[PDB]
């Protein structure tokens, strides 16, 4: 029995492991064992090294090709992605839409990133070969400075980092230039001298900061290690990933057709952050970051929203499906409830603190595709057109108010018809949401 | 020894003297620019003056037809922010503040708003105008500056180590405050006394103590500092008392209830109605904490003076005893 419940306890702890490295997973298995503030486990990290990407043809292919297909490609492009970045001393922070972000020596001090820089000018031509076999170029924003890394939220940690550098890397992604690299000064100073690099992006991004662009004791172990098992994956996928099944099939995933997906943004806080010298590096931001997230996560587990399951939390931003686990449209309704009692959540953390923070909405209904994109690290993800669309609906919507697709409900009033918005598919003029009444 | 260090902060609203205790106690124990500062301070409170001579809804007469000449030398530079100081703008200004109705309305300057200290510059005119005396401990610490960054000072007395976090009191700096709502011992909040009767320039509707009295409301009930126990430094004693004893204006201009109000029964040459008003905003704050109470705050007034020293050094004296006894975490 000792012996059985040893291994059983010893894969639990492994398929933790596979996320959230070990040297905060022991604060908080410290934690658990026995406050002003929610707590957070940032720490302070320097000489990083950060590698962004971005399909800069997504939208000329969700349309073509069906959600599963695209999902197929996407998972063997990313599984090569995450062995080739693993080969190369690098850990994936997250999957966004399409956007795939690593950093160089977070755990411990380590440099020379221009290796996987090359590594990712080999994998992108590899990516582009299979596909011809669509346009599916990429762009590489790479930057270096200083981090600070750890997880926020009471549900679905991840590993994350915020810095002021971070968010320089995720500029210079976004600059453009396909197939090319953005090695901007930080790391020319930092990696060598020798290199053979151009003079640089001539003017795509904003003019602004002059990014300069050139037996009873292991029960109780693995009853640790189950309760941070139910906090971080969700049930089913869980159970799959605990025993056989793991690597042989590759992708897990299903379809549903009665969806719906709830995006929510919090745009003023890039105002808010200031990396000082009193507060420690931004650390108190963060605090407050990590308390509003609590907040929503501790909104989130109460019975009256029992369908809908936050999936992925993008720097302020929450993502949220429903009808993925079928156990009639009151779903939706719910989820109108989740972003009304998100908008006043962010409201009170408001009047709490002493500044001013709008929440960004954009819901959408459709069919998706859900299921696991990286074996190696369990990130359960969702795909499909309405997935871009309910994006391009919170991108292009109006602080402080929420928008709609199209009505099919009458419960709680709406107003707001004449928006007439161009979008990215096609122009579309539906209502904006209020609340009840 | 992270504990051992006492780190502090002060909060309040704009004005509120923060700035200057703690440069009166950094002097009580631990340059040109400095001048330079003094004069300014100067120059605006004249400026100010004059302008609000004018600009003010009931129109105040000027002593003699001669000074307008003055007056419009002073208005023409009104909107130069040129750093200007000739002996004959400081024979000017003092051919001003001789005249009866520059008095008047710098008697009538609660009607619009003007730096504190300006009467005090006001007499300091005749010796700036040679520029070369070396500035007194009260000259310094009469001083007007602004402060929006927040600022750490080091601190060290009986061979242990404090720091002092001043902050701004404007709304724009409202929002830093978070930035050190963490790890630190004690609150001094700090709230202008005699500022009772100003409003704020932020928003020009809203009294000064108003807006502090909500304030610290706000930070006593705040959801993050609950185990902390503000200390209460309500500054501008002094100035209190002598605009009680002017008796041009009294609470009941803004508060009504201290008319019904009756002095306490803790009282310490005096005057009742002085007494009652500092125990008054005392008893305020400490019914905001009260009803606000969680069993884990509490809340010590204790009256301080910045431009005095005895009172400086003996409630000093009283908040250290009660940061040591804080320490230990009892
Ligand atoms: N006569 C007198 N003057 C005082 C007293 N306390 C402070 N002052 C003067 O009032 C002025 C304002 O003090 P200051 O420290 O600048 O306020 P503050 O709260 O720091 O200003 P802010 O940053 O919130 S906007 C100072 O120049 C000081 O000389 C006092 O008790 N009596
Ligand atoms: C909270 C942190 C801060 C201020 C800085 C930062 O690094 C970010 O978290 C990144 C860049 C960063 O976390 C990398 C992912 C992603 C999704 C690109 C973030 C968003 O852009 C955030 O902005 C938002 C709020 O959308 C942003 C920029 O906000
Ligand atoms: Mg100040």
């Amino acid at each position: 029995a000792r012996l059985r419940l040893e291994t059983e306890n010893q894969r639990q702890e492994r398929l933790v492991l596979s996320v959230l490295p070990r040297f905060v997973v022991l604060e908080m298995i410290n934690d658990m064992t026995n406050h002003q503030f929610h707590r957070i486990y940032i720490h302070r990290y320097e000489n990083v090294s950060i590698l962004f990407a971005d399909v800069k043809g997504f939208t000329n292919l969700s349309t073509t090709l069906s959600a599963q297909e695209l999902v197929r490609m996407l998972n063997e492009l990313f599984a090569r992605f995450d062995r080739l970045a693993h080969e190369h001393h690098c850990l994936r922070i997250k999957i966004l839409g399409d956007c795939y972000y690593c950093v160089s020596g977070l755990p411990e001090p380590r440099q020379d990133h221009a290796h996987c820089c090359v590594e990712m000018g080999l994998s992108m031509i590899k990516t582009i070969r299979y596909v011809r076999s669509h346009d599916v170029d990429m762009r590489i924003g790479i930057h270096s400075g200083s981090v600070l890394c750890g997880v926020l939220g009471l549900r679905k940690w991840q590993f994350d980092v915020w810095s002021w550098d971070v968010d320089i890397a995720n500029k210079l992604e976004s600059g453009g230039i396909p197939g090319r690299i953005h090695i901007s000064k930080a790391t020319l100073d930092c990696l060598n001298g020798d290199y053979n690099v151009e003079e640089g992006h001539g003017k795509e991004r904003n003019e602004f900061l002059r990014k300069h662009n050139i037996i009873n004791e292991m029960k109780e172990l693995r009853e640790h290690n189950e309760n941070m098992l139910r906090n971080i994956l969700p049930s089913h996928v869980a159970r799959h990933f605990l025993e056989k099944d793991r690597d042989n099939e590759e992708l897990y995933s299903q379809s549903y057709d009665a969806v719906g997906v709830m995006f929510a943004s919090i745009p003023g806080f890039a105002d808010f952050y200031s990396q000082t010298e009193m507060n420690n590096q931004g650390v108190e931001c963060l605090r407050l970051l990590n308390e509003i997230i609590a907040d929503f996560d501790e909104l989130l587990g109460e019975d009256r929203f029992q369908d809908i399951e936050k999936i992925k939390t993008i720097g302020s931003t929450y993502m949220a499906v429903s009808g993925l686990s079928p156990e009639k449209w009151g779903h939706l309704c719910a989820l109108a409830d989740f972003s009304l009692a998100l908008t006043e959540s962010i409201q009170e953390i408001n009047k709490h603190s002493f500044n001013n923070f709008e929440l960004r909405i954009g819901i959408s209904h459709g069919s998706v595709v859900a299921g696991v994109i990286g074996a190696k690290k369990p990130q359960y993800d969702i795909w499909g057109k309405t997935v871009n669309l309910a994006s391009r609906m919170d991108s292009t919507g109006v602080s402080g108010r929420i928008q709609v697709p199209e009505e099919t409900y009458l419960i709680l009033k709406d107003q707001g018809f004449a928006f007439d918005y161009r979008g990215e598919i096609y122009v579309k003029g539906i209502s904006e949401q209020e609340g009840k009444i | 020894v992270y504990r051992a260090t006492h780190r502090l902060l002060l909060l309040g609203a704009g004005e509120s003297g923060k700035s200057t205790i703690v440069k009166q106690m950094r002097i009580l124990h631990v340059k040109a620019t400095k001048v330079q500062d003094i004069k300014n301070n100067l120059k605006e409170a004249i400026e100010t003056i004059v302008a609000a001579m004018s600009n003010l809804v009931p129109p105040v007469e000027l002593a003699n037809p001669e000074n307008q000449f003055r007056v419009d030398y002073i208005l023409s530079v009104m909107n130069v922010p040129d750093f200007d100081f000739p002996p004959e703008f400081y024979e000017h200004a003092k051919a001003l503040w001789e005249d009866e109705g520059v008095r008047a309305c710098y008697e009538r300057s609660n009607e619009y708003q003007l730096i504190d200290c300006a009467q005090y510059f006001l007499d300091k005119i005749d010796v700036i105008k040679q520029d070369d005396y070396v500035p007194s401990d009260q000259d310094l610490l009469r001083c007007r500056v602004l402060t929006s960054g927040i600022f750490e000072t080091k601190f060290q007395v009986d061979k242990v180590n404090f720091h002092m976090f001043d902050v701004g009191g404007q709304r724009d700096e409202r929002r830093k405050w978070i930035q050190c709502f963490n790890d630190v011992t004690a609150i001094i909040f700090v709230v202008a006394s005699s500022s009772y009767n100003m409003v704020i320039r932020e928003d020009n509707q809203t009294n000064r103590l108003q807006e502090a009295l909500n304030l610290f409301k706000s930070i006593w009930n705040n959801r993050w500092l609950r185990t902390i126990s503000v200390i209460l430094f309500l500054n501008k004693q002094d100035l209190l008392a002598e605009k009680v004893l002017a008796g041009k204006s009294k609470i009941e201009d803004y508060f009504p209830e201290f008319a019904r109000y009756t002095t306490p029964e803790d009282a310490t040459g005096e005057d009742p109605r002085v007494t009652r008003a500092k125990y008054f905003i005392r008893d305020e704050f400490l019914r905001i904490s009260t009803a606000s109470g969680d069993g884990r705050h509490y809340c010590y007034p204790h009256f301080t003076c910045a431009v005095d020293t005895e009172n400086i050094r003996r409630v000093f004296n009283d908040c250290r005893d009660i940061i040591q006894r804080m320490h230990l975490r009892q």
